[PDB]
């Protein structure tokens, strides 16, 4: 999910100017919903996912909001302490405590029922246990106990008029998710929210602590630690899911790091590339980033290295003679099907193979195989989410950068070879696999393209529309499910503010019994792949100007 | 009027609703999101408690069994029942808004019914508070605030022990997994602040 705001200082014709792109995945229908709400106090336009009670993309006329996933690590496992006699209880702080127990029943169409239990101890609800040891792991999140109140922070967020208010608010939101800010007086901010464990002295927080007592948190941390900034120095604030600020520790899990390598960069160059930045160049950032290579930038240098002093006749050198010519840019031929420039074939040949000679020859199996994707893996229907720089990528780029590299190479991943013979063997490789299969003229390769599908299925899996509903477009676009851009006290308007949003395929999801489609079930659909989008009102008499229908109720509580 | 609540729609289809107080407001929200989206929320309200078996089958047996031991429905509700008035209107609000387009769904089913439940065979029910919180739970919290991998991480630092040793498969684990790493390109720049914490990087819980 990305999302960049430009302040007062970088932005033209407008005091400020937020675009926010999350990455959800893409669906039919689709993931947000589109919602004004007018009364009791509040005074919004926008889209939320799964039409929440609030809204996580929008603006209230004065302030404006978007979100991105934080990533923080707010979640750790306890080891509880089991006995193979007196059952159901655990060690805790000198004493067998009882585990909390329900029973669940699940009913089956067309089936027998199924019925299993549900154990739970003072850190949270039981992952898995182990018999041999006698050990049971429980997850402990810092939001326990948070849920509902974090729904209403982001309901209530949407009435604040200023940072004061509305970071009153994002001290309540318990969930690791970073929040922007924007205002009609172009003032910007950002806040990494949620709560973060207290943890004690010499805890790791990558590996599991024993439930027993002496682990235990300590409480939580004040929201004085969360990360956070207003109206920072450089004039803008931008995130694709990396680190917050320095020395904050990322989530635990193995396959995520925020290193040197990290795809927020690309958002950086395009903000930093021009002194201020109308709407239309804010919007437009979407479509560059969408379309460029992750890695290129990244392996570029390391690859131009080492095929410097090979002859021009040497097919290695031919290939990184193309990739120097790309900006990395990826566009569709004019059949729909094959990328313009054969660049992310070859890096894609090329990581796999460097990354099977370093990161993955170092790690046991079956551990090795948590190392060896190059980030480009797809199928037919395409990806499911955004693009990335991969795990092994980014420990392979720590190693490709030698001493310059803060991390301690405690395992030289070269294996005592000289990187450039590394480096010249895989695109030995590379040259092999890709000659074989399109021949020797570089030229004329024409690689495959990745295609976008909105599915059928929700994100977990289940149906949530019939399988004839899915819809295919041709380009896949690294962008957000849906993206908005609010611009506040624009020049070129009497407006103090102006917003659009696309929420394809469209409002609707509405198709009769006898398969009459609602008129509002697909037109944003073309809009979407084109980067189009459609206002956003808020005011009274723009939602009269632009009315197609009205229905009055009247009820009582 | 305190009991009216009126509901424009722009050209694409966007919902506005105008109400007095919080509990007509949500209402009129609730409403529009079933005319909406009603298959859609009601498959998410089976995806998040774990009832997706109950209308697709045996596929999905594991998939319920998965969501069910992964929260404590006991502690939602809780939560709820200690909202102040104000704030459980929004839920209620909510809830009752879906409800009175399910009720026009259920008695006129020959021309309001979506089609996929005529398709995968079953009607709509009614929602309660707990049923919306629990889309927000699902789909945000019990899944995308819910990341670790502690356990695989111990399995994976065993393993490099006994290739590397004890010291030198702790140092493979912080090259492979580092805790921080000071050259990550940052939201927040370096000149603003730097987070105050520091944190054991040895495992020195064992
Ligand atoms: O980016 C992700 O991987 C998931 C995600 C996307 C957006 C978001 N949000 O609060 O906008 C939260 C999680
Ligand atoms: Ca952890």
């Amino acid at each position: 999910s990305n999302m960049w705001v430009i302040g007062k200082s970088k932005a033209q014709d407008a005091k400020a100017i937020m675009v926010n792109g999350p990455q959800f995945g893409w669906y039919a229908p689709a993931y947000t919903y589109g919602i004004g709400l007018h009364g009791a106090g509040y005074d919004v336009t926008g889209n939320t996912p799964f039409a929440y009670p609030g809204l996580v993309f929008g603006h209230n006329g004065v302030i404006s909001w978007g979100s991105t996933a934080g990533f923080g690590d707010d979640v750790d496992i306890f080891a509880e302490r089991l006995s193979a006699e007196k059952p159901g209880y655990y060690l805790h702080n000198g004493k067998w405590v009882k585990m909390l127990s329900r029973e669940e029943t699940i009913t089956v169409k067309n089936g027998q029922a199924e019925t299993f239990t549900v154990w739970r101890t003072v850190h949270g609800n039981i992952l898995q246990t182990d018999q041999t040891t006698q050990t049971a792991y429980a997850k402990s999140r810092a939001w326990d106990g948070k849920e509902v109140a974090s729904l209403l922070a982001w309901t209530h967020q949407m009435k604040a008029k200023n940072w004061q208010q509305w970071t009153q608010q994002a001290a309540k939101q318990a969930l690791t998710i970073n929040w922007y800010y924007a205002d009609v007086n172009g003032n910007i901010g950002y806040v990494h929210t949620g709560a973060y464990p207290d943890r004690q002295s010499g805890h790791d927080p990558r590996l599991p602590v024993p439930g027993t007592g002496k682990w235990d948190w300590k409480g939580l941390l004040p929201f004085e630690m969360n990360p956070k900034v207003y109206n920072p120095q450089s004039g803008y604030i931008a995130n694709w899911n990396n680190s917050p600020q320095k020395d904050y520790p990322a989530s635990d899990l193995f396959a995520f790091l925020w290193g040197g390598a990290d795809r927020v960069t690309e958002i950086d160059r395009l903000l930093e590339q021009k002194p201020r930045l109308t709407a239309d160049q804010a919007w437009d950032v979407i479509r560059q980033t969408s379309r460029q290579d992750l890695n290129l930038r990244l392996f570029l240098p390391t690859l131009q290295a080492a095929t410097s002093g090979l002859t021009q006749s040497d097919p290695r050198r031919q290939l990184v003679e193309t990739l120097t010519r790309w900006d990395g840019i990826n566009l569709l031929n004019d059949d729909g099907k094959t990328w313009q420039q054969p660049g992310s074939a070859i890096l894609n040949v090329w990581l796999t193979s460097m990354l099977k000679r370093t990161v993955v020859a170092a790690v046991p199996m079956p551990f090795d195989k948590w190392y060896s994707a190059s980030g480009y893996e797809t199928t037919q229907d395409g990806p499911t989410g955004s693009l990335n720089i991969s795990v092994g990528a980014k420990i392979l780029y720590e190693a490709v950068q030698g001493d310059k590299s803060p991390i301690p190479q405690a395992v030289d991943l070269f294996a005592g070879k000289p990187q450039q013979e590394v480096v010249l063997a895989a695109l030995e490789d590379t040259w092999e696999t890709l000659s074989k299969r399109y021949g020797n003229n570089v030229s004329n390769w024409k690689t495959p393209a990745m295609a976008l599908t909105f599915r059928a299925n929700n994100f977990f899996g289940v149906p949530q529309a019939a399988a004839e509903e899915t819809r295919h477009q041709a380009e896949y676009q690294n962008r957000g499910t849906e993206n908005d851009m609010i611009v506040f006290s624009p020049t070129t308007s009497d407006r103090p503010v102006l917003a659009w949003d696309v929420v394809a395929p469209g409002q609707s999801g509405f198709i009769a019994p006898d398969g009459t489609v609602d008129k509002h079930y697909e037109d944003q659909l073309k809009m979407y792949e084109n980067f189009g989008r459609k206002s956003l009102w808020l005011t009274k008499q723009d939602v009269e100007a632009h009315k197609e229908s009205q229905e009055v109720l009247h009820v009582q509580r | 009027s305190s009991s009216e609540i009126k509901i424009v729609r722009d050209e694409y289809g966007m919902p506005h609703i105008y109400a007095n107080d919080t509990w007509h407001l949500f209402y009129g929200y609730g409403y529009v999101v079933a005319q909406d989206r009603l298959f859609q929320m009601e498959m998410a309200r089976r995806s998040t408690q774990g009832t997706v078996a109950e209308v697709l089958g045996k596929d999905f047996v594991k998939f319920d069994k998965d969501i069910r031991r992964n929260y404590w429905p006991d502690a939602i509700r809780a939560q709820i029942a200690a909202l102040s008035p104000e704030d459980m209107s929004i839920l209620q609000g909510y809830a009752d808004g879906m409800n009175a387009w399910i009720d026009k769904v259920n008695t006129n089913p020959e021309t309001l019914l979506p089609k996929q439940f005529n398709t995968f065979g079953f009607t709509p029910k009614r929602w309660e508070p707990f049923d919306v919180a629990m889309i927000f739970v699902g789909t945000m919290a019990n899944r995308f605030s819910d990341s670790t991998s502690e356990i695989d991480n111990l399995a994976l630092l065993t393993a490099l022990k006994d290739k590397y040793g004890v010291s030198q498969g702790m140092a493979v684990f912080n090259q492979l997994k580092w805790l921080v790493n000071p050259s990550a390109p940052t939201t927040i720049a370096v000149q603003e602040s730097n987070y105050p914490l520091k944190f054991n990087q040895q495992n020195s819980q064992t």
